[PDB]
């Protein structure tokens, strides 16, 4: 008899770490890669066809 | 304007990362209070708060909004300093301790080879923040539990500090990422099981959580040191207490249970095998897995904090001081020499790679 | 001077919302009262046989904690004061000191016969005949002792009053 | 020298917290049991036909009041919460024009 | 008070009602009256209401704040203190509090106009509606409270409207109405003293140079009580004030010296010399930005006007009461805000007062 | 004196003090400035030290404390954390019960006894019922005395759950408090089915009981008995063998058996000290002789011993409940004398003799023959007794009540002296204080 009601707060706490980890990992990785694309903003943000 | 907007986010993105980070900790902290009553409810055949928000989810916010909007008791008309320094120092001390906890590979706001010292140093400030609470604000119940309080979280800060250093001795590093990443082939719960118990016992006593809860001895000191505190001073201090319960739960998972490392690498690679590494969707899922791996481990101790509170009576204060000094200290001072002896005997003195 | 007060403008508890501000300050009142409606933290002022029922509400059968009720010992941390049991003369001065220390807002619930009007000991040389001679009361729970549900019913009725608070609209319309 | 459990046996129970861990497990058993809580006011607890609650004055099916003003009521009441004053009605049948209960003074005794 | 307030057990009102008081004057006694105390939830009302209820007079207290009327019911017995929700803009609710009333007391009076009322609308518009409505219901006696410096032609808004409040009542209630002028009363949480105890009192030199005749609020509380039970005091004008003359600046340093408040007065903000335009500008700015009643432009003018005794009126001794001096009671009312406590007795206030005047 | 206060080495005679530039007296009028010329050493035991008597830290364990079972101003004088002197201030709940009983009949005075102890109701009114029965010289029939034995045990379970678990809760174990309170809710159902009110059951009246047991009550009482047996086991799981529970209580509040008699302690705090005395055995009453049960006796006289005795009182009480259900006899439930018991309503409206006694019972009451009595019973706290003087009137003349919690609280100074402030809570908990009973 697993009380699912008591597990509701832990799911949000589980999502509490996920929001920090999900945003920090994706944002920091995205920005670092973007700044290595070139010496200028005209090429950092413009996705190349070639 | 799209040229002045896309570069505008480039000027504000890292602030939002912190705000996303800040909300991440507070959500866990806010819902630890809700999770405590629920977990301590069913264990006692109660039900816990289920009638404040849908299934009781909006229970912490009700208490925060209720307390923040009460009259504040002050010694004089403009005497706010005394009833604010104690809660503020305690809150900032544990809020700054989150600058080092890594959510993944290098996903920490502060990364330095002195993370452990910074983490332990910030713990000391909160200790000094608490003793201010019971100071000079008359003398009825707060000053009774301030020599008692100070003599408790001073003594166990020795045992807690030694345990941290013994782990750092095994990896020869004071960087939390190195400590986490060095547990790939082994989790220090296996070799250092006694230390995990000793760490958790010291983790409980430092935060003043029961059974070592003579600071706010409810049957003895009414509300303990918070009997004067009301409204916002209570919220800040109460929020300070639970951030430690989250932090000390997380630290136990970081040191002894490998931190964000997956339970199984086979399952971990299968899930990450489904997302193309050239799309940012991979790195959103990756952060969720590693943080979720840390969250489940940190959940079990946050569950354990409530679990121990619902099954163990309070410990007499005089036996607390005679415990760490007579029992925990000699053991923690013995494994601090047992560890180097074994490592050197088999020629395995650790290095930082 | 020049003055002209209308006559058909109604009282606050009957005045409907007219403009958008009357909806703004009603939002603040409901949001603020909802916080106090849910985080209902009385004070453990059990004095006599009525105190047994006040414990049985916290018991697993009724579980006051599910409604957001967490008894707080200190008056500062408690916004309600359930006066349960006989209030003797030897206690009445002490009761006033405990009541006056509750920060506003503050409510008092009188549970049982002794707290209401004297009860069994109404003709006693050392029993206050009703605690209403000492502290203002917002709801009276009748019984000897009131059943654990009767107290919950008394709590609910007081909650229904708190949700009717209109303080921040009163500033806009009645002040 | 007269202890059954050897020094190592007592130390392992002492150092490894044998009884506390057993105490924790038994508490965890109750975590997987159905709580006793009922949901007031959507549900009520049981009541018995002898339950003593709100005083009430009954009435005959024919409509005439059952009460004939004994003052047996005013005499038994341990808290003296019953106040009765009576006289001859207009029809002459003995009834009462005053019947007050001080529910703040009553003890719900049942007399 | 003593043991029984009424002079005679049977009193006939101006309306022919024959009221018989019962009991020996306790909480469970009665007097057969019904004194509607408008504005009873205020500072002055909580004294007027308290004395009336304890002696058995039914009190109908019309309120607009719901959470402030709860504490007024402690004073009376069951049914003695009654409540009516009302607003001065709701005429029907006014007539609910006067239908059964044999005594009607008016205490409503403001110093700061709000976003719903002006100074005239309260000291006149409320008073005019209250007085005229009471007459139509056969109210035997009306008692009114105005400023201590009522003047129809005064340039101060408070004094000008309060004076017109005296005229408009007597053109509405008629010859039976009475007017009582109280000097600044001092009591627990007295608005007269709350300005003196405040540490950050901008323009402290300007505000506190005004002169007054302080009166103990309990005596004024009994002053209305004496008038209430007597019909001989209709159509009069009463000014109530204390014998020994005191000034705010004399009190402010006297107050501070008891609290013992070297460098601190120069730093915490006790003395804030600010330009006269700045004080006028600051009060105007807050008047649209504040949400709680602050220092007003009107009290900037009143600070230049000293209290004036009117000889056409009648003193305390007209009612048989000797007024009490601020010297015998100033210490206890600031005792909350103060090795071995030094209790500044009645005579020793002069010796404190001596120490303030000495340069 | 009242506000302030003021040897081994030989008293050495030294006179003729001189320096190199004169005598002591030549520079006497100048040497006060010279701190190195003083002639009064500060290490001397006779050196005049005048220090004010600053009173010791006197915390008020006052009414607004969760540990208090009522309103107790326990004036504790402590230096450091030890306990020097304790002066409990009872009376904050003196309702004046003994004064009110003198003006009410013997039937109207029964509901006063349920309000003495909030948890042990049917035992409280049993001692006044026995007192009146002893004076009335009338004996309850068999089935009446079995109902009082069964509800004597159920009451003991109800009282001990309040006593033991709050004692466990006041130490800090919150969980056993809530597990047991569900059983109290389950046990209070039995009170409400027979009498009507959950707590204050004016059921045991002088001359038997109030009304017969409802049908099927035995089935529901017995069914709880099977389930209840496990409830103690889990209670003993988190308390009995736990080392933290042992530390808080072992050696705390030591009471010698010889000294326990001196202060007149009774109940658990007399068998905790080793004396094997029990009132149910010394003076059998109300079908207690018929049943069999084992009393518990400690050996160390401390809180942990009294805990074991109280836990044993659970199982022994449950043992009797099985016997009372099994051995239940048939017959009446109250004495068949219309002068001391109301007649049945089927017969009140049919028989002229029945109606007269119903009318006479409730207006004048029955008269108790003159005499005096002191009947003591084993209350869950201890020896509870009433001293009742009969003046031939339908109202008792003197009704003095011996409260077991009253005498125990007096021995607080003897017990708590030399312990620490946390041990004050343990000592109060093991005394099983209910200040309604203390201040009767
Ligand atoms: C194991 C897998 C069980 C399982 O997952 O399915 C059963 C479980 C449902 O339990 P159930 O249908 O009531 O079981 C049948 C009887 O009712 C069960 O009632 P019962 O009384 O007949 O049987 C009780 C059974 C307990 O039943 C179990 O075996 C559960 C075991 C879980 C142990 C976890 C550790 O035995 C016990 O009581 C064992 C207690 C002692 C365990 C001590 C712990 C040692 C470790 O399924 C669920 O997991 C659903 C609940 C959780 C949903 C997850 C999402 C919740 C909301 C999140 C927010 C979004
Ligand atoms: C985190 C890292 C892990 C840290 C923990 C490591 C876990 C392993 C712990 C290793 C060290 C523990 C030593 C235990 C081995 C010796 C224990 C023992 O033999 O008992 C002590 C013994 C007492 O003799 P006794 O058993 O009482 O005989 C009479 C019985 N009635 O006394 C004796 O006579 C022999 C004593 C031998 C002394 C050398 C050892
Ligand atoms: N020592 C003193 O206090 C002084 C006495 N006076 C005058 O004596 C009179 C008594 O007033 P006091 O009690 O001392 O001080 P308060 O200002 O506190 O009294 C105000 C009373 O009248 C009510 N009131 C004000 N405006 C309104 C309004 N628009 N509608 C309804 N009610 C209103 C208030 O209602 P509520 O509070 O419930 O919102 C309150 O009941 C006043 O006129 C005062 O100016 C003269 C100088 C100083
Ligand atoms: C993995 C997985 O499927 O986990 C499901 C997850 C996490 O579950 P949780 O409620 O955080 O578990 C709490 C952790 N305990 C149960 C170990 C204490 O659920 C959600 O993220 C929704
Ligand atoms: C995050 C979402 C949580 C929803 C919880 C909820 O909807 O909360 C319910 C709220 C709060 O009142 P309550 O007493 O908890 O109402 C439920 C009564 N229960 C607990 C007895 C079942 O009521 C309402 O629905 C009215 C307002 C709408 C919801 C406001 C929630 C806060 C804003 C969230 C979006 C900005
Ligand atoms: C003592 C409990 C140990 C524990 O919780 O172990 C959990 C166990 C074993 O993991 P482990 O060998 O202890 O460390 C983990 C070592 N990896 C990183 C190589 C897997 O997880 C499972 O494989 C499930
Ligand atoms: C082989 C391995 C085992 C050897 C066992 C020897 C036991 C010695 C003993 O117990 O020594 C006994 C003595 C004297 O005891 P006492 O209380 O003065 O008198 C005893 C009782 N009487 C009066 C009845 C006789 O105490 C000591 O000096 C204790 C030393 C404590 C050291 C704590 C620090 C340890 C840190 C560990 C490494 C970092
Ligand atoms: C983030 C903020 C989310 C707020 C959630 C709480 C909702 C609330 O407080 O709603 C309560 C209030 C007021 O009650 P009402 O039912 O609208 O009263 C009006 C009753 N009429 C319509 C029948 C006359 O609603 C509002 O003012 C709605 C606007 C705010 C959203
Ligand atoms: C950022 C700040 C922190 C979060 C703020 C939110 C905290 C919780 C708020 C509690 C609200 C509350 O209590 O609303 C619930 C109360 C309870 O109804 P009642 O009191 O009986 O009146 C209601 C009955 N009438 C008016 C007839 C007398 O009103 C309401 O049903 C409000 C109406 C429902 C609003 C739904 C639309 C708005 C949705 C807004 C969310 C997206
Ligand atoms: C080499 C082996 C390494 C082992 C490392 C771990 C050691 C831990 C401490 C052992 C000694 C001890 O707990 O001692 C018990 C001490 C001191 O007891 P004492 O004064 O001696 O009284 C006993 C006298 N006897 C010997 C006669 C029996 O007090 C206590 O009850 C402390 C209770 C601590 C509870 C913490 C709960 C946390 C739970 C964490 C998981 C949910
Ligand atoms: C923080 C800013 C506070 C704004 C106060 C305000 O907007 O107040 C402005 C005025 C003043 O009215 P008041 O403050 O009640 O006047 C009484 C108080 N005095 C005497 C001190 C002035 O009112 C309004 O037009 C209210 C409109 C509602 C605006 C939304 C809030
Ligand atoms: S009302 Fe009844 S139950 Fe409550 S304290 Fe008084 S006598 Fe006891």
């Amino acid at each position: 008899m697993i009380p699912f009601e008591a597990l509701i707060p832990y799911a949000i706490m589980f999502a509490g770490f996920c929001l920090g980890g999900g945003v920090m990992n994706s944002a920091i990785t995205a920005d670092i890669t973007k700044r290595a694309r070139g010496p200028n903003q005209e090429i950092k943000r413009n996705v190349g066809e070639d | 304007m799209l040229n002045n907007l896309f570069d505008f986010i480039e000027y504000i993105e890292y602030w939002l990362i912190i705000v996303a980070f800040v909300a991440s900790v507070l959500i866990v902290v806010a819902y630890l209070t809700v999770a405590e009553r629920k977990t301590m409810g069913y264990m006692q055949r109660r039900l816990g708060p289920n009638a404040v928000g849908y299934y009781g989810v909006l229970m912490a916010v009700a208490d925060a909004l209720k307390l923040l909007s009460k009259e504040i008791v002050l010694p004089h008309n403009g005497d706010i300093i005394y009833v604010m320094s104690g809660p503020l120092i305690s809150l900032f001390s544990v809020l700054l301790s989150w600058a080092v906890i890594p959510f993944g590979p290098g996903l920490s706001l502060l990364d330095s080879e002195y993370s452990i010292i910074y983490l332990l140093a910030s713990g000391s400030i909160g200790v000094f923040g608490t003793v201010i609470v019971g100071w000079m604000s008359n003398s009825k119940y707060t000053v009774l539990a301030t020599v008692r309080t100070t003599a408790q979280l001073i003594s166990y800060e020795l045992v807690l500090t030694t345990v941290v250093f013994i782990i750092a001795l095994i990896v020869s590093s004071l960087n939390i990422n190195v400590i986490i990443e060095s547990q790939y082939n082994i989790w220090y719960i296996i070799p250092f099981f006694p230390l995990c118990l000793i760490f958790f016992i010291s983790a409980l006593a430092e935060t003043a959580r029961p059974p070592f809860d003579n600071v706010e001895a409810e049957s003895e000191l009414v509300s303990g040191h918070m009997t004067e505190l009301s409204a916002s001073p209570f919220v800040i201090f109460f929020l300070s207490e639970y951030c430690s319960m989250v932090l000390m739960s997380t630290l136990t998972a970081i040191f002894f249970f490998g931190g964000y490392l997956p339970f199984s690498n086979t399952i971990h690679h299968l899930i990450l095998n489904l997302f193309d590494q050239h799309s940012i969707y991979y790195f959103i899922i990756e952060g969720i897995l590693l943080s979720g791996y840390l969250a489940i481990k940190a959940n079990f101790f946050m569950f354990s904090f409530v679990w121990i509170r619902a099954a163990a009576p309070r410990l007499r204060y005089d036996l607390l001081i005679l415990f760490c000094w007579y029992v925990l200290l000699p053991i923690v001072f013995a494994i601090v020499v047992f560890a180097p002896g074994i490592l050197y005997c088999f020629d395995a003195l650790p290095v930082i790679i | 001077y020049s003055s002209d007060l209308p006559t058909d403008i109604p009282v606050l508890s009957k005045r409907p919302h007219t403009n958008l501000l009357d909806y703004t300050f009603t939002t603040f009142d409901k949001m603020k009262n909802w916080a106090r409606k849910s985080s209902f933290w009385p004070m453990t002022f059990g004095l006599a046989c009525c105190a047994v029922e006040m414990m049985h509400v916290s018991a697993p059968r009724y579980d006051q904690d599910r409604l957001g009720i967490i008894f707080r010992a200190s008056p500062r941390q408690s916004d309600i004061m359930i006066v349960a049991g006989t209030v003797t003369n030897k206690m009445a001065p002490a009761l006033r000191q405990v009541y006056d220390q509750m920060p506003y807002p503050r409510w008092v619930i009188s549970m049982g016969s002794c707290a209401n009007g004297g009860g069994y000991y109404h003709y006693s040389y050392s029993v206050v005949r009703g605690v209403d001679r000492i502290v203002p009361v917002d709801i009276y729970v009748p019984g000897c002792p009131p059943t654990s549900e009767a107290l919950m019913y008394g709590v609910f009725q007081l909650q229904k009053k708190m949700m009717d608070g209109q303080t921040h609209r009163m500033w806009y319309r009645s002040y | 020298e007269e202890s059954s459990e050897s020094a190592l046996s007592k130390a392992t129970k002492w150092y490894l917290l044998s009884e506390i861990f057993r105490g924790l497990y038994i508490t965890l058993e109750m975590y997987f049991r159905a709580p006793y809580t009922i949901y007031y006011p959507f549900e009520k607890g049981p009541v018995s036909p002898r339950f003593r609650g709100e005083h009430a004055l009954r009435r005959y099916p024919s409509g005439e009041e059952r009460c004939i003003a004994c003052k047996l009521c005013e005499a038994v009441c341990p808290a003296q919460a019953i106040t009765i004053e009576a006289e001859e009605r207009i029809d002459g049948s003995r009834r009462t024009y005053k019947y007050d209960i001080d529910m703040t003074k009553c003890i719900y005794c049942g007399y | 008070v003593s043991t029984f307030p009424l002079k005679s057990d049977i009193n006939i009102t101006k309306s022919g009602k024959t009221l018989l008081s019962v009991g020996q004057g306790g909480r469970s006694s009665r007097t057969g009256f019904t004194a509607t105390v408008f504005g009873g939830t205020g500072f002055l009302g909580r004294v007027v209401v308290s004395k009336l209820a304890k002696h058995g007079t039914n009190v109908v207290v019309p309120f607009r704040n719901d959470r402030a009327r709860r504490q007024l019911k402690v004073n009376g017995d069951l049914g003695v203190v009654n409540f009516v929700e009302f607003d001065i803009r709701n005429l029907k609710s006014i007539e609910d509090s006067v239908k059964y009333s044999d005594i009607v007391i008016n205490l409503i009076g403001t110093e700061h106009f709000s976003k719903n009322f002006s100074i005239e609308d309260v000291n006149i518009g409320a008073a005019e509606r209250i007085a005229k409505a009471a007459k139509e219901a056969g109210v035997s006696r009306l008692i009114h409270v105005s400023s201590y410096n009522a003047n129809p032609s005064s340039s101060s808004d408070f004094y000008a409207t309060k004076g017109i409040g005296e005229q408009v009542v007597r053109d509405n209630f008629g010859p039976d109405a009475t007017i009582v002028r109280p000097a600044p009363m001092y009591f627990r949480n007295s608005p007269f003293l709350n300005e003196l105890l405040q540490i950050k009192a901008l323009g402290g030199n300007v505000i506190f140079k005004k002169e007054v005749y302080p009166v103990h609020a309990l005596q004024v509380g009994e002053a209305i009580e004496r008038i209430a039970f007597d019909d001989a005091t209709a159509g009069q004008t009463y000014e109530l004030f204390g014998k020994e003359r005191y000034s705010k600046k004399e009190l402010r340093e006297m107050i501070k010296h008891i609290i013992h408040i070297g460098y601190y007065p120069y730093s915490a903000g006790f003395y804030l010399p600010a330009p006269e335009p700045f004080l006028y500008a600051f009060a105007l700015i807050r008047q649209y930005i504040s949400s709680q009643p602050r220092f007003n432009v009107d009290q900037l003018k009143r600070s230049h006007i000293n209290q004036e005794i009117d000889q056409s009126a009648k003193t305390f001794t007209d009612l048989g009461m000797v007024p009490d001096e601020l010297s015998e009671y100033l210490y206890r009312y600031v005792k909350p805000h103060i090795q071995n406590r030094t209790v500044y007795s009645k005579e020793d206030i002069e010796k404190l007062r001596d120490y303030v005047n000495t340069p | 004196n009242d506000f302030y206060d003021v040897n081994d080495f030989f008293p050495v005679q030294v006179d003729g003090i001189e320096s190199s530039l004169g005598k002591y007296e030549e520079f006497a009028k100048d040497a006060h400035e010279w701190e190195s010329w003083n002639l009064q050493n500060e290490d001397h035991p006779e050196y005049p030290v005048k220090r004010t008597k600053i009173r010791h830290f006197t915390l008020n364990f006052g009414p607004q404390h969760p540990a208090a079972h009522g309103v107790l101003r326990l004036i504790l004088e402590l230096h450091g954390e030890e306990i020097l002197r304790s002066d409990p201030h009872v009376g904050l709940l003196h309702r004046g019960t003994e004064k009110l009983i003198e003006s009410k009949t013997y039937m109207q005075a029964l509901p006063y006894f349920d309000r003495l102890d909030y948890v042990s109701m049917m035992t409280n009114e049993q001692v006044f019922s026995l007192a009146v029965e002893k004076l009335l010289n009338l004996e309850v029939p068999e089935r009446g005395q079995y109902i009082r034995t069964l509800f004597g045990e159920i009451t003991r379970v109800l009282n001990h759950l309040m006593s033991v678990l709050s004692h466990a809760m006041d130490v800090g174990a919150l969980t056993p408090f809530l597990w047991g309170f569900e059983e109290r809710e389950k046990l209070m159902e039995f009170y409400e089915r027979v009498s009507g009110a959950r707590l204050h059951s004016a059921y045991v009246r002088p001359g038997g009981v109030s009304q017969d047991l409802p049908a099927g009550l035995l089935d529901d009482i017995y069914m709880w008995a099977t389930q209840f047996g496990d409830r103690l086991d889990e209670t003993e799981e988190l308390l009995t063998d736990s080392r933290i529970w042992k530390q808080r209580t072992i050696g705390i509040g030591e009471v010698t058996a010889e000294d326990a008699l001196n202060y007149g302690l009774s109940g658990v705090m007399l068998r905790g000290s080793g004396v094997p005395f029990d009132i149910r055995k010394s003076q059998p009453y109300d079908a207690y002789d018929k049943v069999d049960f084992d009393i518990a006796v400690g050996t160390k006289g401390d809180c942990y011993d009294r805990y074991l005795i109280r836990m044993t009182e659970f199982r022994q009480s449950l043992r009797i409940i099985e016997q009372c259900c099994n051995q239940m006899p048939p017959g009446p439930v109250k004495v068949e004398d219309f002068k001391v018991a109301p007649p049945p309503r089927a017969l009140m409206k049919e028989d002229m003799e029945a109606l007269i006694h119903h009318f006479l019972l409730y207006t004048k009451g029955y008269a108790v023959p003159a005499g005096e009595t002191y009947t003591a019973i084993e209350a869950p706290k201890g020896e509870m007794a009433v001293y009742v003087v009969s003046d031939g009137s339908e109202r008792p003349y003197r009704c003095k009540i011996r409260a077991p919690g009253f005498a125990h609280l007096g021995a607080f100074d003897h017990i708590a002296r030399g312990h620490f402030l946390p041990d004050a809570v343990a000592i109060i908990g093991t005394m099983d204080l209910v200040f309604g009973e203390v201040d009767r």
